[PDB]
């Protein structure tokens, strides 16, 4: 397919890899009982590992020549055969949850600048106004577009500059 | 007034004269979007055309959906129009998307630059004759002249009411499409296939037991 | 060749070539938006030997870093 | 220059409050030649919140 | 002012009386700005007068008799004929023809601001040198165009409909008034 | 980096390689497929026996270029 | 070929060019000491003009030659 | 000022108004600097007139049977002989290139010389069209759009040519026999997801 890759459930080192995997756990599992935890404990291990082999097999991955899953960052690559929920529908799920940390700092510290005390509310957390703060984030990205846009999510040229400059 | 929570406070940004003025106020922004007034003006105008093409949409898939179960408009499924129309239509899907960004563009500019200056698209000269009918009405997003024929928005009397029947008919609307979407990925069937089916059963055909809206339980 | 004819560039006393100062003061961008643009440059590589040093390492050192990349590759 | 408790903003370049905001203590009206004492909310790296500067030093903004 | 488009009602107050047609028709209110309503008196009396011509041609080729106004491009979308006499030329030609002209005569229209009456070589008969009578004939002359621009788009939606000519097609309304109309159509009303 | 490692790590001694996060060099192969290696299948611009740059350069310097880069015991 | 015609031509060609069109514009970016020429075209214009003439004649026949 | 490519929006104060072509377009601010912009309105017009002469060739080439403008240098670029009009041209690539280095060398030379010469007349203008100063405008107005249409129309048939590989007169046969299955969204080209 994609860089000569092979489909992971057309590839046969990824059957391989699978089969030596239940080889090693059936080999640990063969010298207990039937109801014992241990044996118990393995068999959900095995378990785990036949659905894991089958819904990587199912979610579409790409194997290489040693049977293991190949990821694919390139949006245009990724939309077109069927790849976007690797590199892509992650960037984007992670840019929303960190920026959401990052706006929600910025704003508890814009809160507690305002105050007689700004080193105590930064030592001595104010519970209230950070969790009032902490749910209100979750408009992040239009509140972060309209401060862009409005020019008030920038500081102007009266920060602190060295000597040279 | 009337607040979508009783007892709540309302935030300060939604009880000014501009916010109380504008159409379906119940002082429900909890995550704080409008705080700013010119975050809260281009809301307001997307909160409107949402609200319009949402009830176009559902309306397409309400009335063909109920007069199909009656006798005439053997209409397909709403997600199955689009393919059943391109095998009986003459254009592929794709030129038929560019024609109609084209089309979509040139109007979705026009609105755009109102949006920017309210009196923006009627300069002397700029159109043939569209110029003289195409500022607006003293309220962005209620355009008129060749927008509103019937001539119902000229009684001020009335004009409040037709406000907020359009602000609460877009929003049930657009919950109508969501649940048109959520539906259509959970159950497998049509949207009147499944108010038949709640209406048939409703004690045990919902939600709560198609296996997938909340799968703890 | 490419050489040569590259070797021909400069004024000396022959009355053609270019000046570098010259080129140097008329390379400024319009809009300020690189603010002077390379305006007294001339004088500051010239008088310093630091200056001239540095560039020459820089140069010389991407060079070798080339010289590695593909001598392994392409061995001649 | 400026009057007391009033905030000023430093221009000497090598000040480590140096285009930002402090508040003035008192100007002295001798011959001195740093009268005006400012205060800075925030210590330097020594930890002095305090330093004298000219009057072509700050501006009352 | 000539009547009425809907009794009890009143007429805007920016069409003025000495206009030819002024029923006080302006719902939308298109024209309350005169630059815009001078350009339109124009862009309907000249509208008004294309499709004058094209109704009477279309009607005098079917009862004539060689195909509708829908048969006559037929040679040209796959030999031309006028008067059942063919007519040596093809479609770049004609095209050429028609556009060279077409610019020529609509440019030297263009070049007057606003001539819509212009009398003189297009007026060899005299018939407008009373300057009532003329003004009385402008007024049948904006009502027969509305009639036969409300008749042209009548022709394109019937023959979009059922497939035939207006006169075939006025030939079953005779026939059987009850049971050949825009209703057996099962285009028009898309019910039953 | 040191993230990703510490992961496909964490994957190998937990007796699960097939777990670990291996990003595949979409960008540097669509560079190699352009220079004319038809390992990678996006057979474009020298790799495409079809394009302008492969018949221009065809009849004097790529003959020898594509056996050499096609050829996987070297280092080019 | 005809590499006498091809050499001369295009010396003849680019030392008329840089004599008739490109001097004004060479005088005006420039700013051995004495010829009898009115336009002050030198040796050093002359040695100039047909290296470039010379260069691109090269050129022309061995990509001539190649039959590129 | 000649119009507005935007309606209701601001003109920029540094284009003037008794230019031709003067649409108030200017997003990037490409010309706020008067001397950039004074070179910009030579490129335009220079632009403009031969992408004017480069349609009409391509046109005149592709509508009279002698091919499109894509396989006219075809003879030099494989082993044939030129043609103009189906006469014969007797001459070569190296000639014909030493030709037109020679001339336009000395013709663009000439122009350079100049100033900032757009508009010369004289020997130019030999019907003498432009010797009355109040026409002169709405013909140099009429000179940039034809002009901007024209290099439209250019950079059209090279990005046609790049997609679908025919002449502009055989894509306009095909978009009149088939408007809705060959456009470029039936292209396969420009929108790779359609
Ligand atoms: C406004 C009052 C009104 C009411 C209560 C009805 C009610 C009915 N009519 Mg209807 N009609 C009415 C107005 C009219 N009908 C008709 C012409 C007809 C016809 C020809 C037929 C009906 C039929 C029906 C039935 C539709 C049931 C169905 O499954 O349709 C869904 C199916 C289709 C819509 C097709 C129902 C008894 C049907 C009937 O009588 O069957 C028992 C039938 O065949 N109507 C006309 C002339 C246009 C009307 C005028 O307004
Ligand atoms: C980080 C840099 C980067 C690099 C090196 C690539 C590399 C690639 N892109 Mg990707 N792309 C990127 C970021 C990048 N992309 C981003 C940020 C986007 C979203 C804007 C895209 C959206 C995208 C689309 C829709 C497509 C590609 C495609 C490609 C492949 C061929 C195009 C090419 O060689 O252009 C070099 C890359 C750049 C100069 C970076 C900018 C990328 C621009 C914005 C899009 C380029 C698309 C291109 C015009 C389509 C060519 C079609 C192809 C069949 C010839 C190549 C592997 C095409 C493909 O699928 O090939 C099989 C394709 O259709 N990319
Ligand atoms: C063909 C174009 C056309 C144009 C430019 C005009 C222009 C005019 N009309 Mg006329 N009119 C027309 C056709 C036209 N008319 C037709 C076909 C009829 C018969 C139905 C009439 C019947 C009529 C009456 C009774 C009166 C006028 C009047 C006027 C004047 C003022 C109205 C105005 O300002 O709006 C400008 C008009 C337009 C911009 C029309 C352009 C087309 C619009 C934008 C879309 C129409 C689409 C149409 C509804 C589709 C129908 C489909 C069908 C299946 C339902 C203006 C000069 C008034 C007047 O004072 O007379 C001079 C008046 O009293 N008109
Ligand atoms: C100009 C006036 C006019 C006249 C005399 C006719 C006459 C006819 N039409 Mg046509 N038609 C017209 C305009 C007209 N039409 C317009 C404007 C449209 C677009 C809406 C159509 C669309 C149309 C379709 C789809 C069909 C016809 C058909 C017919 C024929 C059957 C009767 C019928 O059902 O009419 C249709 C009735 C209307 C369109 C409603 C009337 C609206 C008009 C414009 C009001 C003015 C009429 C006037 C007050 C009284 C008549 C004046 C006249 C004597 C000059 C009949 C010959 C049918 C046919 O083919 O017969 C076999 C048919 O299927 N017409
Ligand atoms: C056609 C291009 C052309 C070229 C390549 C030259 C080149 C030269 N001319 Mg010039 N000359 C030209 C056109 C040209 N001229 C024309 C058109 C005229 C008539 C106006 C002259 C009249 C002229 C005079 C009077 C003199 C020159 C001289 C020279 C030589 C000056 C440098 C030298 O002494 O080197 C070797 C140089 C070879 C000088 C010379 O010494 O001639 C040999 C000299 O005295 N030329
Ligand atoms: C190609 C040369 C060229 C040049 C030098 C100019 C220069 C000018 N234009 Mg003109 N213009 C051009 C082409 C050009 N234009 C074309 C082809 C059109 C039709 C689309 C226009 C339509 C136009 C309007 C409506 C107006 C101007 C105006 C102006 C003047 C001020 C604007 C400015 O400063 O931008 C400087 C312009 C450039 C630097 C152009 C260079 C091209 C840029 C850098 C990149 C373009 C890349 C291209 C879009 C890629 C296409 C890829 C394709 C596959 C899609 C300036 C004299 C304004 C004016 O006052 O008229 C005198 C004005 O109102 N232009
Ligand atoms: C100068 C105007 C112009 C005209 C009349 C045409 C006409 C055509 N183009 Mg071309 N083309 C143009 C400019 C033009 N193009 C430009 C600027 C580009 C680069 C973006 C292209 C790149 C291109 C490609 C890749 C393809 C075509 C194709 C075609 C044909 C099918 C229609 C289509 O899908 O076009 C494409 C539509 C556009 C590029 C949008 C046009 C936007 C214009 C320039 C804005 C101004 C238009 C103006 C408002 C009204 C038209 C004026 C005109 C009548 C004089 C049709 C004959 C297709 C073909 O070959 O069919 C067989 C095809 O595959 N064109
Ligand atoms: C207010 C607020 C505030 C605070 O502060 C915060 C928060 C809470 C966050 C917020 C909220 C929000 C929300 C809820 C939202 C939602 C929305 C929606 C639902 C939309 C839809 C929306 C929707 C829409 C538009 C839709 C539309 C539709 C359409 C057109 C359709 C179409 C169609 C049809 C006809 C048919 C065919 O066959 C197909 C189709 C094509 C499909
Ligand atoms: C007034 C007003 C006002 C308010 O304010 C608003 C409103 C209401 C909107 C408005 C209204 C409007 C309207 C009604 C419109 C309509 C129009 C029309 C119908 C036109 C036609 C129009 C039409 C026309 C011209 C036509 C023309 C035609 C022609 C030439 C034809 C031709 C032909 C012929 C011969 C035959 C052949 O075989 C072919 C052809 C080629 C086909
Ligand atoms: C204005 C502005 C402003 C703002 O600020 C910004 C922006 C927007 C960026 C801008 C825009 C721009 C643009 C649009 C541009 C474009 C251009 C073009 C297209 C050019 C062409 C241009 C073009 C041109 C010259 C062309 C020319 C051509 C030619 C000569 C041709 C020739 C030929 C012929 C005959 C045929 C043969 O077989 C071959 C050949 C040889 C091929
Ligand atoms: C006086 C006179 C005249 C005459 C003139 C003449 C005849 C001149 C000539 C001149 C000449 C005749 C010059 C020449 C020059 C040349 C040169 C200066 C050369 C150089 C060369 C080179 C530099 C080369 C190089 C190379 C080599 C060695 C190898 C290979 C590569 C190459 C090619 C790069 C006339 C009659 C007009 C007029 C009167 C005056």
């Amino acid at each position: 397919d994609i860089a000569g890759l092979t489909p992971c459930s057309e590839s046969k080192a990824y059957a391989k890899l699978e089969k030596k995997e239940l080889k090693t756990l059936e080999k640990r599992l063969k010298q207990y009982e039937a109801d014992s935890a241990p044996a118990v404990a393995l068999k959900a291990t095995m378990e785990r590992t036949k659905a894991r082999f089958a819904n990587y097999a199912k979610a579409g991955l790409l194997c290489g020549n040693d049977g293991l899953p190949h990821l694919i960052a390139d949006p245009g690559l990724a939309l077109k055969y069927g790849h976007a929920g690797e590199v892509f529908i992650p960037t984007f799920g992670f840019l929303y949850v960190a920026g959401y940390i990052g706006y929600v700092g910025r704003q508890y510290l814009i809160a507690v600048k305002g105050e007689a005390k700004p080193t105590d509310k930064e030592i001595i957390i104010d519970v209230p106004l950070a969790t009032k703060l902490a749910w209100q984030g979750a408009g992040w990205p239009l509140a972060a577009v309209q401060e862009l846009q409005r020019g008030t999510l920038l500081e102007k040229e009266e920060n602190i500059t060295v000597s040279p400059r | 007034r009337q607040s979508w929570l009783p007892g709540s406070q309302i935030p300060a940004h939604l009880d000014t004269p501009a916010a109380q003025a504008l159409a379906g106020n119940f002082g429900f922004d909890p995550l704080g979007l409008g705080k700013d007034p010119v975050a809260l003006r281009w809301y307001q105008q997307a909160e409107l055309i949402h609200c319009r093409t949402a009830m176009a949409g559902v309306a397409g898939i309400l009335i063909p959906g109920l007069l199909t179960k009656a006798g005439a408009l053997n209409v397909p499924e709403w997600y199955d129009a689009g393919k059943v129309a391109i095998e009986n239509s003459f254009a592929p899907w794709g030129s038929l998307l560019a024609v109609q960004l084209f089309l979509c563009g040139f109007v979705e500019a026009k609105r755009w630059q109102d949006i920017r200056k309210p009196g923006s698209q009627g300069e002397p000269g700029s159109f043939l004759g569209f110029e003289a009918s195409l500022k607006g009405t003293s309220e962005l997003g209620y355009p008129g002249g060749p927008f509103d024929p019937l001539g119902l928005s000229k009684e001020a009397d009335k004009w409040a009411d037709w406000k907020l029947k359009e602000v609460k008919n877009g929003r049930l609307a657009m919950l109508a499409f969501l649940g048109f979407v959520a539906q259509k990925y959970a159950t497998g069937a049509g949207p009147v296939d499944n108010l038949a089916a709640h209406l048939k059963d409703p004690w045990h055909v919902n939600y709560a037991t198609n296996g997938v809206s909340l799968p703890f339980l | 060749v490419i050489f040569i004819v590259a070797g021909h560039m400069y004024r000396t006393n022959f009355g053609i070539g270019h000046r570098m100062q010259a080129i140097l003061e008329a390379h400024t961008p319009p809009s300020g938006s690189l603010g002077a643009g390379h305006k007294g440059l001339f004088d500051t590589v010239n008088n310093s030997l630091h200056f001239q040093l540095g560039l020459a390492l820089a140069s010389v050192g991407t060079i070798t870093s080339l010289v590695a990349q593909h001598m392994y590759s392409l061995p001649p | 220059g400026p009057k007391r408790g009033s905030l000023v903003k430093i221009l000497r370049p090598e000040s480590y409050w140096f285009n930002q905001v402090g508040k003035v203590v008192s100007v002295d009206q001798s011959g001195v030649r740093y009268p005006v004492v400012v205060r800075f909310e925030n210590q330097n790296y020594a930890g002095v919140t305090t330093n004298n500067y000219a009057l072509d030093e700050v501006v009352a903004a | 002012k000539a009547g009425n488009w809907l009794p009890g009602s009143d007429a805007p107050a920016w069409l003025p009386d000495d206009l030819p047609g002024n029923y006080g028709f302006d719902p939308l209110s298109l024209g309350k700005e005169p630059a815009s309503l001078k350009r339109f008196t124009e862009s309907e009396v000249i509208h008004g007068r294309w499709a004058m011509l094209g109704v009477a041609g279309s009607l005098a080729v079917e009862l004539l008799g060689y195909g509708n106004w829908y048969d006559a491009p037929l040679w040209a979308v796959n030999k031309a004929t006028w008067f059942g006499i063919e007519v040596p030329f093809d479609l770049n030609a004609l095209l050429a023809f028609e556009f060279v002209a077409m610019a020529a005569a609509e440019g030297q229209r263009g070049d007057a601001g606003g001539v819509v009456y212009p009398g003189g070589a297009f007026d060899p008969l005299g018939f407008a040198k009373d300057s009532s009578k003329s003004g009385e004939l402008k007024l049948k002359e904006i009502k027969n165009g509305r009639l036969a621009m409300v008749a042209f788009l009548g022709f394109v939606a019937q023959h979009a409909a059922t497939g035939k000519g207006p006169i075939a097609a006025l030939g079953e309304h005779l026939a059987n008034p009850w049971g050949a109309n825009f209703a057996t159509n099962g285009i028009s009303v898309p019910f039953f | 980096t040191l993230g990703l490692y510490v992961h496909n790590d964490v994957m190998q001694a937990f007796g699960t390689p097939e777990k670990q996060i291996l990003i595949e060099p979409v960008f540097a192969q669509w560079i190699q497929a352009a220079h004319g290696k038809a390992l990678y299948g996006f057979d474009f611009l020298l790799s495409s026996k079809t394009s302008a740059a492969f018949a221009n350069g065809q009849s004097l310097w790529l003959p020898g270029w594509l056996d050499a880069i096609n050829n996987n015991q070297n280092s080019l | 070929l005809d590499p006498q015609i091809v050499i001369s031509g295009s010396t003849a060609a680019f030392l008329a060019i840089g004599r008739f069109v490109f001097l004004g514009y060479q005088r005006r970016e420039a700013n051995i000491f004495a010829t009898n020429d009115p336009a002050g075209f030198n040796i050093i214009d002359v040695a100039g003009w047909g290296a470039l003439g010379h260069a691109v004649g090269f050129a022309v026949l061995a990509i001539n030659s190649l039959q590129g």
